[PDB]
RNA sequence: AUGCGA
């Protein structure tokens, strides 16, 4: 008893992204895509934007160099998988509002 | 702090201690006993745990006494089940005897923690920096010498002789 | 009187101890010294200092799968709701990093030349498991979470303590 | 002693002999019966469910068997009704006053009990008991959102260790040591004549001994507490 | 989110103002402006428990054989 | 006769010098469960207990080398304090008598 | 954006053909995530003991390998959504990823099987009649 | 004080 390969995808179609537990952003959220090709190997990036928040995430180099993340499809019925190579992205989401800030101080001087 | 304790097997002596205020303050150490004034190769132990089936603790996003932490030098890199901790730790024992992974420094103290109750709280804290006080032993599986640390030497079922080694228990 | 200690030392052997304390009211206070005083501060502050992070990003950094701690994810809750309640104004991360430097820009010697946020970092760096090194910030950050967990832990008594004076725990 | 002559001794001690016609098994009796009895050392489980649109806690405190604990304390379940309604509810409740200051089947007569006690106590609304032993006393407590947050487990922690099923002032326990060298007798880890006075019909008064020097001087007076420093150097 | 005893801000991950601070239903987020109990509530509960530490007896030693 | 030694030190070079103790009780354990790096977790030994039957006369195993020393060493702990809390005995009272 | 100039505008993307072989709860089709040491091409496989269950160890060249299957992270009969392990589908080089779904229900789905490779080592017995020589 | 004789 073993499940066989049907088909390997090597270039670049899926993707894989760490969030928050709940994320579910916009119906229409866009994810930009980047791509690194480092001597031989690529560092991929993620950056998107929605109304209030802008969500980016980037690839832990470390472990991206020393483990590599494989997705594939599986059907019972035609025993078969699409496989393809997934970057694993992990996410923060800033918004609009965590752009703001204060002064550089608050104004002190010598007796303050 | 006075009391001697049976931790102290192999790295401070038992019977070199002034006698006086100082007694139990001014130990010594063991005739055999070395200490660590570098650190080394950690930059590689990620990548061998990686492949040993480290989750990145990005990817990991678990943490608990439910699970073994494996951390290098107080770099947590990830999380697996105590079964893999036991793995991980054996394996790795090989891997040091061995001679073929060069990102793996001899002198490497291999902390494991299995899960207790009410016990230590697991972990495999690997360390290799510095004034870690290391000691030799025989590791048998391979015949060789292996540097051991007090940490880990805690778990560790050492024999104190050839013909006490008991089996399936002394592992040096 | 439960509480975690963490020695770091930085690469050139010099250290900074670093303590964690449970509160009886759930608030952790993070323990630190500073030109050989000691200070104190609250540890939801130091990690909304590390990184940029939602609440459940750090709820999940805690307790995780560990959903069934009602005793973890009430105290946790007063963690973050008190946080919520003493500092509604520190909504993000660079603000907090305005607080920090703000606080301490009077002894760490760094005014008619750093805005908070440098003096906050720099802070940050100087101080928080500087075993880590500078950029750890995501790594400083789990691990700081990583005493966390094991605090509460501690706190339920379903882990024994250690003992400092075994030369099991000893450099 | 000699350096402190503290009022406060670690293992305070108060000997009492005992009648020859005192039977063991009375003395066993008298040993179980005399120590003190926190409620806590009856209490099985203690759940409470915090539901939040008033504060609801549902405690139910699901205990031992009547049988264990009245045969481990010699206690019964209606014992266990007047401490609750009175002693532990009252404290707890009170102890919850304190952490607000902090922040700033059903039958009619038990309808009627539990009616009773929220008109003894502000903050509980309901009172279901195990009638049939005694196993749980569960009681829901409703709370205004101002009321924000406890650890009402640890409040609850707190609050069994205060409440006694039975206490002697002073005294916690009585032991049946072996009887050796000399009358029978058992030795409390307490000191208080007073209430061996009243136990007078199994303990020939006169020869109540202890180690605590004070007690001594206040009950016994001067050349008591002079023979008992002599004889406990001794 | 809702979990437990906490809710998150479902959009933004913040742990936001408890549906029993609002006077709408939309508990909304201080980081995003989603409806709350204008969308329902989190029943929330807990069954909390004593450790089975708090209570040391013979008796919990009668529970031990 | 009694002109040095007692019928306990005869024993412990001819017979053997038994269970070794600690403020009143046998040897300390490691958090482990492991009375010295050679026992396995729990060993029921009495020699991981530390009962020594090897004497002075044909040796002690290194195990129980390792445990008395613990006897030795605390037994010469209280014997430097026992000193120093009994000086303020002596004083205290001598003060008030003399 | 597009910052570091070590980075890259994408150009291919590929369709996923979610429901070319899809029925609504009637394909048990499978999406898998399965972690793999660099040290291995995956592309130069052929099959998967992944059917092994658990002893799904693997030989690759004489390098031994086990392949953790675990039904939790994902098939949990416990909690609803313990994954952020988020599934981001494209359509064309021209559109960007979606988040997984069975219809548009902004239903996060999850991954069937998870799988880690590891490398295996021999770690070979003691001698116990070589070694305890009296 | 550090160390030490008893
Ligand atoms: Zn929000």
């Amino acid at each position: 008893s073993e499940i066989e390969i049907e088909s390997v995808q090597d270039q670049p179609s899926v993707a894989v992204g760490s969030f928050f537990k709940g994320f579910r952003a916009p119906s229409d959220t866009t994810f930009d895509l980047y791509k690194k090709k480092k001597s031989e190997k690529d560092e991929f990036v993620l950056h998107g934007e929605n109304e209030r928040l802008e969500y980016e995430g980037y690839t832990d180099s470390s472990s991206q160099a020393s483990n590599q993340y494989v997705v594939g499809l599986f059907n019972p019925e035609k025993k078969s998988i699409q496989l393809y190579k997934a970057p694993v992205l992990v996410s923060k989401v800033v918004s609009k509002s965590s752009k703001n800030l204060r002064g550089p101080k608050i104004k002190s001087k010598s007796d303050t | 702090v006075r009391k001697l304790l049976p931790e102290s097997w192999g790295f401070l002596c038992p019977v070199h201690t002034p006698d006086g205020s100082p007694c139990g303050l001014l130990n010594h150490f063991a005739h055999k006993c070395r200490i660590s004034t570098q650190q080394s190769d950690v930059s590689r132990i990620p990548s061998i745990l990686y492949s040993l089936g480290v989750a990145p603790a990005s990817h990991t996003f678990a943490a608990g006494p439910s699970l073994c932490c494996v951390q290098i030098d107080g770099k947590i890199i990830g999380w697996v089940s105590h079964e893999q901790g036991k793995i991980i730790a054996d394996t790795l024992r090989y891997w040091k005897v061995e001679g073929k992974t060069p990102g793996l420094p001899i002198d490497l103290e291999i902390g494991y923690v299995p899960p207790s109750t009410r016990g230590q709280y697991p972990g495999l804290y690997l360390f290799g920096g510095h004034s870690r006080m290391l000691r030799p032993v025989r590791y048998l599986p391979l015949d060789k010498e292996d540097i051991v640390g007090p940490f880990e030497q805690v778990y560790m079922n050492i024999a104190v002789t050839p013909q006490e080694i008991q089996n399936n228990v002394h592992t040096h | 009187h439960y509480g975690i200690q963490i020695r770091s030392v930085r690469p050139d052997q010099t250290s900074q101890t670093n303590v964690l304390h449970y509160l009886n009211d759930g608030q952790v206070t993070f323990r630190f010294s500073w030109r050989k005083n000691e200070y104190l501060v609250p540890v939801v502050m130091i990690l909304k200092a590390l990184c940029h992070t939602s609440d459940r990003e750090i709820f999940d950094g805690i307790i995780g799968n560990d959903v069934k701690d009602s005793f973890l994810t009430d105290r946790l809750e007063l963690l973050l709701r008190g946080f919520k309640k003493r500092y509604p104004h520190l909504q993000n991360r660079t603000q907090v990093l305005q607080y920090l430097g703000d606080k301490f820009r009077v002894v760490f010697q760094a005014s008619p030349d750093q805005s908070d946020l440098e003096v906050g970092q720099e802070v940050l760096d100087r101080i928080v498991l500087v075993h880590l090194g500078k950029d750890g910030s995501q790594d400083k950050f789990r691990m700081l979470l990583f005493m966390i967990r094991k605090l509460y832990s501690l706190v339920a008594g379903e882990c024994s303590p250690d003992n400092p004076d075994a030369t099991q725990h000893q450099e | 002693i000699v350096m402190t002559a503290s009022a406060a001794i670690k293992t305070p001690q108060m000997t009492l002999p005992i009648w020859n016609d005192v039977s063991d098994e009375q003395a066993d009796t008298f040993c179980k019966s005399i120590s003190k009895v926190l409620l806590s050392e009856v209490i099985d489980k203690v759940i409470v469910t915090e539901t939040t649109a008033a504060r609801s806690y549902v405690i139910h405190m699901r205990f031992f068997d009547n049988n264990e604990y009245s045969e481990e304390y010699d206690v019964s379940k209606e014992e266990l009704q007047n401490v609750i309604s009175n002693q532990f509810i009252h404290l707890l409740e009170a102890a919850i006053v304190k952490e607000i200051k902090k922040q700033k089947n059903m039958n009619k007569v038990q309808r009627d009990r539990q009616s009773a006690i929220i008109s003894h106590h502000r903050f509980i609304t309901k009172y279901n008991f195990d009638d049939e032993s005694g196993k749980w006393c569960e009681f829901k407590l409703e709370l205004a959102a101002d009321t924000e947050k406890l650890l009402m487990v640890n409040i609850v922690e707190e609050i069994c260790r205060k409440s006694i099923i039975r206490q002697i002032p002073h005294i916690d326990r009585c032991v049946h040591p072996e009887p050796e060298n000399g009358k029978r007798v058992l030795v409390t880890e307490g000191v208080n004549f007073q209430a061996m006075w009243d136990q007078e019909a199994f303990i020939d008064v006169d020869g109540i001994t202890s180690n605590d020097v004070a007690a001594v001087l206040k009950t016994y007076g001067v050349e008591a507490a002079r023979n008992t420093i002599v004889n406990e150097i001794n | 989110s809702v979990v437990g005893s906490l809710i998150f801000c479902l959009d933004c991950g913040d742990l936001l103002e408890n549906p029993n601070a609002v006077l709408g239903s939309n508990v909304e987020c201080s980081q995003c402006k989603a409806i709350y109990p204008k969308s329902q509530f989190s029943n929330l509960k807990v069954v909390t428990t004593t450790a089975d530490d708090a209570f040391p007896s013979s008796l919990r030693a009668k529970k031990s054989v | 006769s009694g002109a040095k030694g007692s019928n306990v030190n005869v024993s412990q070079i001819m017979c053997l010098l038994g269970q070794q103790a600690l403020e009143g009780r046998r040897v300390p354990v490691m958090v482990s469960g492991k009375t010295l790096p050679s026992f396995k977790p729990y060993e029921t030994d009495a020699m991981a207990g530390g009962y020594v039957k090897g004497r002075f006369y044909s040796g002690i195993k290194p195990q129980e080398y390792y445990f008395h020393c613990m006897a030795g060493r605390e037994g010469l702990i209280d014997t430097a304090v026992k000193t120093s809390r009994s000086g303020y005995l002596q004083r205290c009272l001598t003060k008030q008598l003399e | 954006f597009s910052i570091p100039d070590g980075f890259k505008k994408c150009k291919h993307l590929k369709n996923f053909p979610l429901n070319g072989d899809n029925k609504k709860k009637a394909k048990q089709q499978q999406v898998w995530l399965i972690k793999f040491p660099s040290n291995v091409d995956i592309s130069k496989l052929k099959s998967l003991p992944v059917d092994f269950e658990s002893s799904t160890t693997m030989t690759i060249d004489k390098h031994d390998y086990k392949i953790m299957d675990d039904t939790d992270i994902e098939s949990s009969l416990t909690q609803d959504n313990l994954s952020n392990m988020t599934l981001l589908v494209p359509s064309e080089s021209k559109e960007s990823l979606k988040i997984a779904s069975t219809a548009k229900d902004n239903a996060p789905l999850q991954f069937d099987k998870v799988f880690s490779v590891s490398e295996t080592a021999k770690i070979p017995a003691i001698d116990y009649s070589k070694v305890r020589v009296p």
